[PDB]
């Protein structure tokens, strides 16, 4: 399994689907669960919880499922549990449904944090742009846990910020109460109310709070978004639908596809700059194809019309289209077949995306000779990332392609490349990659600049200031140049040390597969940050960051509760106990058969039983 | 003769230069140069008197010499584990000794 | 790839900087020891052509002027150690020279001890930082401030700390040097090193000159020259002699550092070179007790924690060693394979290094 | 590959031009010459050995923060320009540093210093090991460490140890050379030990046998010799005022612990004092049993006999008893060993080492 996508061409998943009946045999569900996600089996994962009778091994199986999110969000998979705890016919437990409709998971992040702890910060400052860059870095620091009443208190470090800026500054409320169903029913208060820009920023912060606790919601925010719709609020809607869409991610469902398709009909781009709800379709629709989705797309980037002129949405069509196709390998080629017969120079970009996209963390032959022929463009380097970094050899390849990158003094060129960068070394920091992003940090274009901080921050994650404290002093000393700049690196360091610095975005799992919301998350976020980086949007568009958000952790179990002792080796605490953090390592004592990381049932011989 | 190398001789405080380093250079080199043209017997030459030959050794500089070769020594053992090229000491005084050396 | 970059970056410098250097070529092209224009072309005497090496002297008599339409031929228009005195053309009258110093622009070191240097920090604040944030209030008084401090005591303690963090809050330039360094066999070797530091912080003034170590500079002697202390006396000597002369008060501060001031000469102590001179006290109970609290800031200790109930148990201590103990708690921490800290790490800290430090 | 050509096919032509250019300047003879100081108007002064001295502007190859004042350059033979950068020439003085890359010994072939190897562990060795995670979180560990025994015992194979565990330079530096019989001299040798310690990190700096230089005396300066009093100012200046987190560790290395100043010691950074046991019964038969490993010997040899009576030996006994009783087989030609040539070997190095004075007992 680990040698067949490896080491040759990788085209057969005849291999792929025969180790995952050898897998029944021996009952290593937990690798073929890990086969069953990347290739689309849907049917695989709910017939293993099926084929699964033992409490001890039901449990623990639905905590490493819930690690590739995609298979755990969506329907059926969780309620496999659901349809079959109501009449007996498998065993499935009343504790279980708990942890499958997320809840269980979620407290645990809490208490890892509250025991093995975090510092706090404040610090609103004032002046309208400074107070917007504190704000934004004040809701990632302290998110994954509900230390947003500093913020609230403050009614004046609140107001200081105006119109889009006022939406985000409440909505960073909302970044603090995420993964938290308890911090819904605090946020009604402000919500009710307001500025009108209070109002709006409310609903914002609704769709970042319910990421990663929508599959099992107390609140419902369909309901509230509905009415906003028919309420006259061109502009406002849109944001809205970006919040809902990070909100409807992982899942599928008519319901939200109902509200968000009339949206994304509205051609409302040219005037307020909303209409972007394909963008959020996409989102909720990840790795899955629903022809309704891709037909608007594709007429509406045939049309090029008047309204349809404005170079947003495009972006976000472009990027739409391969999100839709993450993951999903060769049924994608009927698409494709589609989309080469529509010519446009739009298209052309787009094709190589899907590819990528598709392809994702297992490259090819065939794809980086169509990567090299584009190049001779941002879309089609950026997919150079997606494929390399599943890779061993892909990531050695990476320093081979983007030294094309490097041989152009093109300007463009230049500051396509870190982005490129960023997305790849996302998981754990490359300093052979730091090296070639401090070049491209002193350059006389800005806008090379404002890039390579912001894929700083991209690369730095899943960890804190490495060598980054000495780059993070370098960057501090061109804010006397530029104005743009210290908003971006304020923004870097809210990364850095995101969710209390002990939370990271990450390709690593509990089963070991890459996640394909987290790898969209990226994307989308990468092409269009801030106002003046690209075509010109809103800074607001930062938020959906938050896709990308895994916590580290082990926790060990011998029930489902009690504790059991491992040691595990981190930076140098060194031989921590369970409930803390870790990467790389996994538990010296036994699985019922998993033997991985993660929320972990470890097992002992009753003779030498041994409990914390 | 025998052992079929060079024999050098080599004179403590001649290794007593007053500036920076040039003088903790030259001790430096001297194993450079043992070591490329190995086996070589190095004779500490300066803790002995031929007659003709001045200085038996002093407070100054033959002893801590005499001790930088030691360490040398030790190192050969350590990573490379590789050693053809012996030191030879030559006294006529056991107050230029210590026991550990 | 990482030397193609590398590589397209120069490049791009090189063929801009080809086209303004050649142009540069035709004619030629602030700190200097002796000045140079390398024959003057442009111009009783009328015509000033400077030229101070030993090989080639073009020698005049006469100074005064801007003539030859400024700086020109080698640049270094300036200071002589001749004398031919080329007065003013891009006014360079004082300069760095040739130095070997270590500078820090504002340091990234902020105070935490202040527990047992309360008094060195009230001290420093009005000498160094008050001046320099307000000038004029010390005018209406009718004043101006200490030209040097001394600051003594056991190294390390927050003395060392304090320099950095006053340099930092005032945006000056913080300079160390060792002492020790700055002391030279070598005939004047010594004196010169000491002329062209000075000038230096003249240059460069609003400027921290932090001298660790006045032991080694003067220190203690019987034999009043020997050919070994009369090296150190003529270094001793010069430092003072720039001092005592004309310097600014105001903008130059020298901060000295010395681990016993009772074998100094009375002319390193005296007023006229050092005026306030703070003593260093080993912390009080209360004192320990800010220390720890300022560590404790980060690792998870016991919440309830009472350091002062330590800090009764706990033998004299410096704040070198209360920062000391609280690491070697967090060894035992890692040693046992445990998350957390107790009151207890700490004691178990305590009781081992203060055995350990004694002599 | 693909991407190679992709590259070769512009990149070979904008390459020979510049090449060209380049060239043209670099052209011989050019003098070499060294960069004095960097001025501030982007030109910089440099000093040329046959007396020019200009102070022209830069042409590339290099950038001006690619340079620092006192570097080797390249300089035109007219107009004294900075073409390139160069490497130093006609003898860069560098101090005596002995160099060990990953230096071959381990714990386990010294096993029975049990109690030292943790302490040692804690303090060097797992700060080394996690390098951007002592970046991270930023608080110290130990700095240093002092190892206080006999050397070639404990004290130099524990440093030795540690160094092969974490790929770190081990470098050693002779106490001694530093005692240099000039003055401005000691301290500027040191110096140049700590600068070479810090670019060429990691490393474990290892001060063998700091006596010489030191000597505390019961003033900070005294009318006695300068020089020796001047190298030690210098060396708790050096620690005291430049804090590393995991990037350099210093092993301080000294037999008498009490002949060094007590702030020259400076806890919050040498946080470990790390002291040595005596081998008991057991330890002997461990120290032992390695040292036979390596050895071909006969089986009438009873490693539990020799170790009841041997009583007090250190294990640089029980490696010199290796030696020796070996020594006897290689003059009987052998390559075994016997029982024999043993029981010899340890009385006589018991003998020597037990020297009687009547000051034990009580």
């Amino acid at each position: 399994v680990a040698c067949v996508p490896l080491l040759p061409p990788p085209e057969d998943v005849a291999f792929l689907k025969t180790a995952y009946s050898i897998y029944l045999s021996q009952n290593e569900l937990t690798d073929a669960i890990a086969l069953a996600v990347r290739l689309g089996e849907e049917d695989m994962i709910r017939s293993v919880f099926d084929a699964t009778s033992d409490p001890v091994m039901h449990k623990q199986l639905a905590y490493i499922l819930a690690a590739q999110k995609t298979s755990f969000e969506y329907e059926g998979v969780q309620d496999i549990i659901g349809n079959g705890k109501l009449s007996e016919h498998f065993l499935y437990l009343a504790k279980e449904l708990n942890l499958t409709g997320p809840k269980v998971p979620e407290d645990i992040y809490k208490s890892h944090l509250d025991n093995s702890k975090s510092v706090f910060s404040s610090a609103g400052l004032d002046s309208a742009q400074q107070n917007l860059a504190s704000s934004f870095v004040n809701g990632f620091l302290n998110l994954g846990y509900c230390n947003d009443k500093l913020i609230v208190d403050n009614d004046n470090w609140v107001y200081k910020t105006k119109g889009d800026g006022m939406t985000s500054a409440v909505a960073s409320i909302g970044s603090i109460y995420q993964w938290n169903l308890d911090g819904l029913q605090q946020l009604d208060k402000y919500l009710y109310v307001d500025e009108p820009e209070v109002k709006a920023g409310a609903l914002l912060g609704i769709g970042i709070s319910a990421s990663g606790v929508h599959d099992g919601e107390v609140e419902p925010a369909l309901l509230l978004l509905q009415d906003y719709v028919t309420n006259p609020d061109t502009k406002i809607s849109s944001a809205a639908i970006l919040g809902l869409g990070i909100a409807f991610a992982g899942s599928k469902n008519d319901e939200v596809l109902g509200l968000l398709l009339p949206i994304a009909a509205s051609t409302d781009l040219p005037i307020e700059t909303a209409a972007m709800a394909s963008l959020a379709l996409a989102h909720v629709f990840v790795g899955t194809c629903n022809g309704d989705i891709t037909t608007s797309i594709m007429d509406n980037f045939l049309e090029r019309t008047a309204i349809e002129l404005k170079t947003d949405w495009v972006r976000f069509l472009a990027l739409a289209l391969g999100i839709l196709y993450m993951g999903q390998g060769e049924q994608v080629d009927d698409v494709l077949e589609t989309i080469s017969a529509i010519e446009h120079p739009m298209t052309s970009a787009i094709e190589v995306l899907v590819g990528s996209c598709a392809y994702t963390g297992t490259g090819d032959v065939l794809l980086i000779q169509d990567l090299l022929h584009r190049l001779t463009l941002a879309y089609a380097v950026l997919g150079i990332a997606l494929i390399a970094l599943g890779e061993d050899i892909g990531k050695e390849m990476s320093l081979r392609h983007f030294g094309h990158l490097m041989h152009y003094g093109n300007e463009h060129i230049r500051r396509m490349v870190p982005l490129a960068m960023g997305i790849v070394s996302v998981s754990d920091p490359q300093m052979k990659v730091f090296d070639t992003l401090t070049r491209f940090s002193h350059d006389a274009d800005l806008e090379v600049s404002m890039n390579s901080i912001f894929a700083m921050g991209l690369c730095g994650a899943g960890t804190n200031n490495a060598r980054l404290a000495q780059l993070l002093r370098q960057l501090a000393s061109y804010y006397s140049r530029e104005q743009d700049a210290l908003f971006i690196t304020r923004l870097a360091q809210g990364l850095l040390h995101l969710g209390k610095g002990t939370m990271t975005m990450d390709v690593f799992n509990d089963a070991h597969v890459l996640n394909k919301v987290t790898l969209a998350s990226i994307l989308t976020t990468a092409v269009g940050l801030v106002s003046p980086s690209f075509m010109l949007k809103h800074h607001q568009l930062f938020y959906m960051l938050n896709a990308g958000i895994r916590p580290k952790f082990i926790l060990a179990l011998n029930d489902e509760g009690e504790p059991i002792k491992v040691n595990v080796r981190v930076g140098q605490p060194v031989l921590l106990n369970h409930g803390e953090r870790a990467e790389l390592e996994t538990d010296e004592y036994i699985s019922y058969t998993s033997h991985i990381e993660g929320v972990v049932i470890l097992k002992k011989n009753p003779d030498y039983r041994e409990e914390e | 003769h025998h052992t079929d190398c060079k024999f050098i001789r080599v004179s403590g405080a001649e290794l007593v230069q007053k500036y920076i380093g040039e003088g903790s250079r030259m001790v430096r080199e001297l194993f450079v140069m043992a070591r490329e043209h190995a086996p070589s017997i190095i004779f500490m030459d300066e803790i002995d008197s031929i007659g003709s030959t001045r200085v038996e050794g002093s407070g100054g500089g033959d002893s801590e010499v005499q001790r930088t070769m030691l360490e040398l020594l030790n190192q050969l053992d350590g990573f490379e584990t590789s050693k053809n090229i012996k030191i030879i000491m030559a006294t006529n005084r056991l107050d230029i000794l210590d026991p550990a050396l | 790839l990482k030397q193609t970059e590398n590589d397209l970056k120069d490049i791009e410098a090189r063929i801009k900087e080809k086209a303004g250097v050649k142009e540069s070529d035709t004619g030629l092209a602030h700190p200097l020891q002796v000045a140079r224009c390398t024959k003057i072309i442009k111009g009783e005497d009328a015509k000033y052509v400077i030229n101070l090496k030993q090989i080639a002297k073009f020698v005049v008599g006469l100074g005064e002027r801007v003539s030859p339409t400024d700086i020109e031929e080698g640049m270094r228009v300036g200071v002589d150690r001749s004398k031919y005195n080329i007065e003013l053309p891009l006014p360079p009258r004082i300069d760095p020279s040739v130095t070997m110093m270590t500078v820090e622009e504002k340091p990234d070191v902020t105070y935490s001890d202040v527990g047992g240097c309360k008094d060195q920090i009230e001290k420093l604040r009005e000498v160094v930082e008050l001046p320099l944030l307000s000038p004029e209030r010390f005018a209406t008084l009718g004043i101006d401030p200490p030209k040097g401090i001394l600051l003594y005591g056991p190294p390390g303690t927050g003395k060392t700390l304090c320099a950095r963090a006053v340099a930092n809050r005032t945006d000056a330039t913080f300079i160390r040097v060792i002492g020790s360094e700055l002391v030279q066999k070598y005939v004047g070797e010594g004196a010169r090193m000491v002329r062209e530091l000075f000038e230096m912080a003249r240059t460069k003034k609003a400027c921290i000159i932090f001298f660790d170590e006045i032991d080694a500079v003067g220190g203690a002697r019987f034999d009043d020259g020997a050919g070994g202390d009369n090296e150190v006396q003529r270094t001793m000597l010069e430092l003072i002699t720039q001092l005592d002369g004309f310097d600014p008060r105001g903008n130059i501060k020298v901060m000295f550092a010395t681990n016993r001031p009772n074998t100094l000469d009375p002319a390193l102590l005296r007023p006229g070179r050092i005026d306030r001179k703070v003593e260093f006290s080993l912390p009080d109970l209360e004192g320990r007790a800010n220390i720890f609290r300022i560590h404790s800031k980060s690792m998870s200790v016991e919440r309830g924690i009472r350091w002062e109930l330590i800090s009764r148990l706990c033998p004299n201590s410096t704040g070198a060693e209360l920062r000391s103990v609280c690491t070697e708690a967090g060894m035992f921490a890692i040693r046992a394979r445990r998350k957390v800290a107790t009151e207890k790490d700490f004691l178990k800290a305590v009781d081992k290094v203060i055995s350990g430090y004694k002599k | 590959f693909v991407s190679n050509s992709e590259i070769l096919k512009p990149f070979e032509k904008k390459q020979e031009e510049e090449k060209k250019q380049l060239e043209e300047i670099r052209g011989n003879p050019l003098s070499i010459g060294t960069l004095e100081e960097i001025i501030d108007d982007d030109h910089a002064i440099v000093t040329s050995p046959t007396m020019p001295d200009y102070y022209v502007s830069i042409l590339s190859f290099v950038d001006k923060e690619l340079l620092e004042p006192g570097c080797s350059v390249l300089l035109h033979h007219k107009t004294m320009s900075i073409v390139g950068v160069l490497q130093d020439d006609a003898d860069p003085m560098v101090s005596v540093m002995k160099m060990d890359k990953s230096p071959t010994e381990s714990y386990s072939d010294i096993g029975g210093l049990e109690s030292q190897i943790q302490e040692i562990k804690e303090s060097v060795e797992l700060p080394l090991t996690h390098p951007e995670l002592y970046e991270e979180m930023g608080i110290k560990p130990p700095k240093g460490v002092i190892l206080y025994g006999a050397p070639g015992t404990g004290k130099t194979l524990l440093a030795k140890a540690v160094a092969n565990q974490t790929s770190a330079t081990f470098l050693r530096i002779v106490g001694s050379e530093l005692i240099q019989k000039y003055l401005g001299d000691g301290p500027r040798l040191c110096r140049q030990i700590f600068k070479v310690a810090g670019e060429n990190a990691p490393s474990i700096v290892f001060i063998d046998e700091i006596d010489a230089i030191g000597t505390k005396r019961y003033d900070s300066n005294s009318g006695g010799e300068r020089e020796i009093q001047r190298t030690m100012l210098e060396l708790l200046n050096q620690l005291d005022g430049f804090d590393d987190r995991g990037d350099v560790k210093v092993i301080m290395a000294t037999n008498k612990i009490e002949t060094l100043d007590p702030a020259l010691i400076r806890p919050g950074r040498i946080d470990r004092k790390i002291l040595f046991e005596n081998p008991d019964l057991s330890t002997k038969k461990k120290i032992l049993g390695i040292h036979t490993s390596k050895m071909n010997l006969s089986e009438d040899v009873n490693l539990e006999t020799l170790v009841t009576t041997k009583d007090d030996l250190s294990g640089a006994d029980i490696q010199a008893m290796c030696t020796e009783a070996g020594l006897l087989a290689l003059r009987e030609r052998r390559m075994q060993v016997t029982a024999e040539d043993f029981k010899q070997a340890k009385e006589r190095v018991m003998k020597n080492k037990v020297e009687e004075n009547l000051e034990g007992l009580y």
